[PDB]
């Protein structure tokens, strides 16, 4: 009961701090998904990144 | 509560009983701590042992007295007391009797108070105490089981 | 005084950067950025500054925002709520549960109920089955229900 | 009691050893040395300026295009650059663009909006059946219908009975809707998902019916989920009116919700523990049974039930224990189920007022009168007008 | 009676700012934008003080019966509440409480609003020959 009851306040300050952690637990990489074949697909989309005249809008 | 002007006995003391229970405590947390503490001298032991009585009588109107505002206040330290740490254990005959209302006093602080740090300062006083105490501590668990006053 | 020219100096450099906004961590992702709600414009999703992170920001926690960029700057307490506008109205609470009252029953009343649960609500839910719900002042305008708010 | 305290033990170890674990697994020492794990941490950072705009992902083509709408200014025609491929995407998820150029770089985050981090209330409860003050029959009603299915479909398939798509809660109130709802949500150990009514209410044109559709979306990619509707007559069938921009807004969010939860067949998807507080004097426009099946009526407690409801309660409690609980109950008359907590806490304080720590059977006894009277006062009495 | 030229002639004397607004510029102006309002122009005499507020219309916001069931109803029953708050937020300060005109003094609540939470409450004399004499003597 008493034993206990020091393990609680400790426990709550380490639960506090995993919050934090599930962030990079789940991945410090900043990828989503990518295979070898979108490496090719990149040098492509390089183009329309520099240029600002792509994106294309959707207008009506 | 160290004082000599009237907190402990360095003599008979019967005025501050009544008055002090209400508001918190200040009697009895000097009494049991400092004086068996400091003097171990055996007259002085004797003092205490007169003023024992008054002592028993003191958990009745303590428990009528009970509220969380009043009661936080007056023990703390009571609660971190060691008996071979104020070595109290090396007179048997009377601080033995000191003993038996100072578990009364302790049982309130450790379940009612329902917070994780009352429970945890008052375990390590209870054991040490019990374990030397063994035979008369049986009979010092079942007076308090039956309680003073039968509430909570 | 070259310290007093070189403050308007760099003043004027540091200033001019245009942008600089305000926004909310929500969330973070693991992208190792984090959203942020720019709160009356568009979201952005931006990467932590090297000033402040994630480890340095907990969830739904105001932010400074620098730029056009959006980046993080230093984390803000405060958030536009009309909690902060009623305070400013309100000022200093006064008063006190006697001068409202007058009567000793009347203060002891309010007392009890009130201040105890704040002090430890832990005992409070040990004491019944959870813990205790709204209270309800009422009373005719001699007590007046925001006054006695205020002593409390 | 035992068993709850022993597994914080366990967990205690727990966070500290996965703190550590963490950090060798998920990369700076599983540092990507794979073409395939490398190239999606390169491409990412070199496709990525910052800023970056949020979007939902308003519907997608197959020929590696898609329509998104970016939370600044237009809406964006963009192209799949790299990364996710089609099947992975679907509309009403948020994606990540990148401002230079809008392209969906993906999701593998179950979406990110404000609205979504309101919506997960995702950590589970400590809330249990029996950690309740609850009737025993009526949670076993919840989980019978919610929960089962999932944990045995042994029972349904054998007996040859349909599975629900939700369930509903309805008052006599103060019966415990919300604490029913909780207690099952902890035991699948699957996502809670939380919404109260009125955010879904608003006096914006249009916002409203997007939350609603949400709702079960982010519970579709977190499945299985359950998915808790506070206060669904707020959205439906008790009123904001026709005077305050009610007019409009409540009946399209409450048809929005009718209609997903009816669809053209019970659709099953995930499950729903649907709250509120009556249905008693409001509007019909909400759901039937034999979509969500099962629907739960609660009683208010007569003096066999209460045996249940008050032995969960004394064992917190003390001092009503000397004196037998059957007397007790009988002694006091018919109340609901948040009356009968209502006087149990109010025990525990009353004894604080009286200069006294904690209940008493005298303290037990007034708590009874004080409830009994307000509800006496606020409704009828007793003989005939 | 000129109850409301009394208030004019006080405002013109002191030489600072007067907020001056009706009932209907507190209720809303983009639905619930009400009770919002009715902090604003508060506060807003609080930075520009001295300043007087003045309230010519509250005849329908300090009357007790309200509805929700109107939907109209809500905000005027907020602006109404916030109104007793001020008062008492206002105290044991420099902060002079609000000046308002209304018809009757039935429309106010008896037991919201009272004597010693605007310190004085005048009524103006229905029968009064002398206010009379004075009205015939400009012409004199």
């Amino acid at each position: 009961q008493s034993t206990y009851s020091r393990q609680i306040k400790q426990v709550e300050d380490d639960i506090q701090q995993l919050l934090k952690k599930i962030n990079e637990l789940t991945g410090i990489k900043e990828s989503d998904t990518g295979l070898a074949p979108p490496a090719l697909w990149d040098l492509a989309a390089d183009k329309q990144t520099l240029q600002s005249e792509q994106p294309l809008q959707v207008a009506r | 509560m160290e004082e000599g002007g009237r907190d402990k006995t360095p003599v008979q003391s019967q005025q501050p009983s009544a008055t002090a229970p209400s508001g918190a405590d200040e009697k009895s947390s000097g009494k049991e701590r400092r004086d068996a503490g400091e003097k171990d001298k055996e007259q002085e032991l004797s003092e205490e042992d007169k003023q024992l009585q008054d002592e028993l009588e003191m958990l009745v109107e303590r428990l009528g007295e009970k509220d969380t505002s009043l009661y936080r206040p007056a023990l703390e330290e009571l609660r971190r007391q060691i008996r071979s740490s104020t070595t109290s254990m090396t007179s048997v005959p009377k601080p033995l009797k000191f003993l038996r209302p100072h578990y009364g006093k302790l049982k309130e602080i450790y379940e009612n108070m329902a917070p994780g740090e009352n429970k945890c300062f008052a375990a390590d006083i209870i054991s040490v105490l019990a374990m030397t105490m063994s035979g008369e501590r049986e009979c010092l668990k079942y007076r308090l089981v039956g309680s003073q006053e039968e509430l909570a | 005084l070259n310290a007093k020219v070189r403050l308007l100096r760099e003043e004027l450099q540091l200033l001019q950067e245009q942008g600089s906004y305000v926004g909310e961590v929500v969330r973070a992702m693991d992208k190792k950025k984090v959203l942020v709600k720019v709160h009356p414009e568009g979201k952005f999703v931006v990467d932590v500054d090297k000033n402040i992170d994630i480890n340095d920001v907990t969830p739904n926690c105001r932010v400074a925002l620098r730029n056009d960029s959006y980046t993080l700057h230093k984390i803000l307490p405060n958030k536009v709520d009309p909690l902060v506008s009623l305070m400013m109205v309100e000022k200093v609470p006064d008063s006190t549960y006697e001068m409202i009252g007058g009567l000793d029953k009347q203060i002891k009343e309010i007392k009890e109920v009130i201040e105890l649960p704040v002090k430890h609500p832990e005992l409070f839910e040990a004491l019944g089955i959870a813990q205790p719900k709204g209270v309800l002042l009422y009373g005719p305008p001699g007590t007046g229900k925001t006054l006695l708010a205020r002593a409390v | 009691t035992q068993c709850r305290l022993k597994l914080l033990k366990l967990e205690r170890i727990k966070d500290y050893l996965l703190m550590e674990e963490e950090f060798i697994r998920n990369q700076e020492q599983m540092k990507p040395l794979e073409e395939k794990q490398e190239e999606e941490r390169s491409k990412v950072d070199d496709l990525r300026g910052t800023p970056m705009s949020v979007g939902t992902l308003e519907e997608i083509i197959d020929d590696n295009h898609a329509i998104v709408s970016t939370s600044v200014g237009s809406e964006h025609y963009v192209s799949i650059l790299s990364f996710v491929d089609k099947d992975l995407l679907e509309p009403g998820c948020s994606v990540l663009l990148n401002h230079k150029v809008h392209a969906v770089i993906g999701v593998l985050m179950d979406d990110t909006d404000p609205l979504v981090t309101v919506m997960k209330v995702e950590k589970a409860p400590q809330e249990t059946y029996a950690d309740i003050g609850g009737l025993d029959n009526q949670i076993q009603e919840i989980k019978e219908s919610v929960e089962l299915p999932l944990t045995h479909p042994e029972y349904y398939e054998e007996m040859g009975i349909k599975p629900p798509k939700g369930v509903i809660l309805y008052g006599p109130p103060g019966t415990g809707k919300t604490l029913l709802a909780k207690a099952v949500a902890n035991q699948t150990s699957a996502t809670f998902l939380r919404v109260v009514g009125s955010e879904l209410i608003q006096k914006y044109l249009g916002d409203g019916p997007k939350l609603v559709r949400e709702l079960f979306r982010v519970a579709e990619e977190h499945a299985p989920s359950i998915v808790f509707i506070d206060e669904i007559d707020a959205i439906g069938t008790k009123r904001y009116d026709s005077n305050s921009g009610g007019e409009r807004e409540i009946q399209r969010t409450m048809l929005e919700l009718l209609n997903q939860l009816d669809g053209f067949d019970s659709r099953g998807d995930v499950k729903v523990i649907m709250a509120t507080n009556r249905i008693e004097t409001l509007d019909p426009a909400l759901i039937r049974p034999g979509r969500i099946d099962r629907k739960i009526e609660f009683p208010l407690p007569d003096e066999k039930t209460k045996k249940r409801i008050f032995q969960i309660h004394t064992s917190r409690m003390t001092l009503a224990d000397d004196v037998t609980l059957d007397d007790l109950i009988m002694a006091k008359d018919d109340l609901s189920g948040a009356d009968i907590k209502a006087i149990c806490t109010e025990a525990g304080l009353m004894a604080l007022r009286e200069r006294r720590m904690k209940v008493t059977n005298e303290d037990f006894k007034k708590s009874k009168e004080n409830v009994l009277y307000k509800k006496q006062e606020g409704t009828p009495e007793g003989l005939y007008l | 009676c000129g109850k409301t030229m009394l208030a004019k002639a006080v405002a013109h004397h002191t030489t600072a700012a007067f907020i001056r607004v009706v009932g209907s510029e507190f209720v809303q102006k983009y639905l619930g934008e009400g009770p919002r309002m009715v902090r604003d122009v508060f506060r807003l005499a609080k930075e520009n003080a001295p300043a007087i507020i003045f309230i010519d219309e509250i005849d329908a916001i300090a009357t007790k019966r309200f509805d929700a069931q109107t939907g109209a109803d809500r905000e005027v029953q907020r602006i109404l509440l916030e109104l007793l708050n001020q008062m008492d937020g206002f105290d044991q300060n420099v902060n002079v409480k609000v000046i308002m005109a209304t018809n009757r003094a039935d429309t106010l609540d008896p037991a919201l609003l009272r004597p010693g939470r605007l310190d004085r409450k005048i009524e103006f004399p229905l029968p009064d020959r002398r206010q009379k004499r004075l009205i015939f003597s400009t012409i004199t």
